RNA sequence: GGAUGUGUCGUCGCAUAGACAGCCAGGAGGUUGGCUUAGAAGCAGCCACCCUUCAAAGAGUGCGUAAUAGCUCACUGGUC
């Protein structure tokens, strides 16, 4: 997981989702898995 | 040594034998004899001596293997056709040279079983783009 | 453009999407107040070499050319405008844009052609037929080719107000 | 960067842009949307960044030179007069101003030549293009 | 510049036949 | 600084003569483009990015290898 303050796409798979009051990044590629929190 | 097949392409030079960097393991590591290639292939490389013709291969297994030769490099004879034995850094700022359409007749006369284009003009302008970006000019043409 | 009001008080618009101009010649210098958007979608094209219908509320079609617009800082948004009622046989002098065309023998070469002077003002245009542009050659231009006003062909009649020898464009080198 | 010769010191105050046109020298340009003090070394930070993204053409204009000396704490004290003529040099940008405006590269090869160049400035800026025809 | 099985132009590659 | 969180105004846009997202199927030959390299073949980096056929398929998205290869894209048709 990548908790970064600036969460943004990294390839055409980075599906920016809004789970519980949080901004995330589910990407086919995991190292792309981001999450502000 | 076993039963495994499929296909594998390559680009071994014309009148030149392959030591270990062209084949050796390359396709040798599949149950295929090179010695029985350094001669079979480099035999027909004779008519087309002086170049790197492209050659497909085809594996069955055991000690089995085929091959089909194609058209060689026409970059060689061209260099020889303007006195320069090494391509140009920038083909559009510093060009190599210029030619005539005549030798262009034979071009499409060897590259035929490859060229699937329409009629004549078809492949008459295909080689243009090639000639175009290597580093040479098109002599004659429309009107005039 | 259907501007209607023209009082000294712009309240009734400053909020309501509406620009505020003024136009004249020497005769009438009527007060004005047209629609933001309209003009916003308007001036774009015609720029300052573009005259348009000015039927101020009441039905009195007028002819004028974009004089000087002074837009907001902090906001590319425009606020005030100036229209110079078209004349008939002479408006004054105009400001005309320099344009390039056809790949230059400099671009591919090894450099990039630069337009030293963007728009250019020429003495006398001739109202009724005033160049809303000005295409220009560039191709010939090579390794440091300057093109001055005393080069660019002229639109039958118009005279160059700008000094001729003045570099209107020039192919710039690499790096 | 630094000015060549001068007087030495200064003061400090503010009011929005006054002489930061728009188009001029280019087709694309960057504008600052907040009252700041551009440190010369924060300009280099741009220029260079901007360069990299481009290879040649060098159609980058920095129309915001640093006419302004700032100062510093010699270490702590207080008992002495004004100080540090040489802390660094600043160029006061004001809203609407134009620090940058590349020209020649693709609309896109221009919207990145700034994006980055904007990530190292103390304020917020937006890019701009044309219809800029005041004086010429 | 060296290896076993692994290049195209100097001379190593891999190995068998 | 970031994000298909909502409310409202503006711009392109692209479109039943049947798009977008979904789906089955395709995908070009020149060419491992020329250039460069110990080699790099749409994909480390200069130059360009033309030709032929077609309903089509761009010397080219990214992943991938020592390059090959393999895997999809942009372009095309039917099903709604």
């Amino acid at each position: 997981m990548k908790v970064r303050s600036s969460v943004k796409k990294m390839c055409d798979n980075c599906k920016v989702v809004r789970r519980h009051g949080r901004v995330l990044v589910i990407c086919s590629n995991v190292k792309h898995k981001q999450r502000q929190g | 040594m076993k039963k495994v097949a499929g296909i594998v392409k390559l680009q071994l030079p014309a009148g030149k034998a392959t030591p270990a960097p062209p084949v050796g393991p390359a396709l040798g590591q599949y149950g295929a004899n090179i010695m029985e290639f350094t001669k079979a292939f480099n035999a027909q490389t004779a008519d087309k001596g002086d170049a790197i013709i492209p050659v497909e291969i085809t594996i069955y297994a055991d000690r089995s293997f085929t091959f089909i030769t194609k058209t060689p490099p026409m970059s060689y004879l061209i260099r020889k056709a303007a006195g320069i034995g090494k391509g140009s850094s920038t083909p559009n700022k510093a060009k190599v040279g210029k030619l005539n359409w005549d030798q262009v007749l034979e071009i499409a006369k060897t590259k035929m079983p490859d060229l699937n284009a329409g009629s004549v003009e078809a492949a008459a302008n295909t080689v243009a783009g090639t000639a175009r970006s290597m580093g040479v000019t098109v002599e004659g043409g429309p009107n005039a | 453009m259907e501007l209607t009001a023209k009082p000294r008080t712009p309240k009734q618009k400053l909020d309501e999407s509406m620009i505020a101009a003024v136009a004249y010649n020497k005769e009438n210098n009527v007060s004005f107040a047209l629609d933001r958007k309209a003009f916003d979608r308007a001036f774009r094209q015609q720029s300052t070499t573009g005259l348009f219908d000015i039927t101020v509320e009441g039905g009195e079609t007028f002819p004028a050319l974009v004089k000087a617009v002074q837009m907001d800082k902090r906001k590319r948004a425009p606020i005030h405008v100036d229209f110079y009622m078209v004349t008939y046989g002479e408006p004054v002098e105009v400001s005309v844009p320099v344009h390039t065309t056809g790949r230059s023998q400099g671009e591919v070469q090894g450099g990039l052609v630069d337009i030293v002077v963007h728009n250019l003002q020429i003495v006398a245009p001739g109202p009724r037929r005033i160049p809303q542009e000005l295409v220009v050659d560039v191709t010939k231009m090579n390794i440091g080719d300057h093109i001055t006003a005393g080069d660019i062909k002229l639109p039958e009649g118009c005279t160059l107000a700008a000094d001729p020898e003045l570099t209107v464009v020039s192919v710039l080198p690499p790096r | 960067k630094r000015t060549k010769f001068r007087k030495q010191f200064r003061g400090r105050m503010t009011g929005d842009a006054k002489g930061g046109d728009y188009v001029a020298f280019g087709d694309y340009g960057l504008i600052a949307m907040e009252p700041a003090w551009i440190k010369s070394n924060q300009i280099e930070a741009c220029r260079i960044v901007m360069s990299r993204h481009f290879r040649r053409g060098g159609k980058i204009y920095i129309r915001i030179f640093p006419d302004k000396p700032v100062t510093k704490k010699p270490a702590e004290t207080r008992m002495g007069k004004g100080k540090g003529a040489v802390e660094y040099w600043v160029s006061v940008v004001k809203p609407g101003r134009v620090m940058f405006e590349v020209a020649g590269v693709t609309e896109e090869q221009a919207k990145e030549a700034f994006r980055l160049a904007g990530h190292k400035l103390p304020i917020q800026t937006k890019m701009v293009k044309r219809e800029v025809y005041d004086e010429a | 510049i060296a290896s076993a099985s692994c290049t195209t132009x100097i001379c190593t590659c891999s190995c068998s036949s």
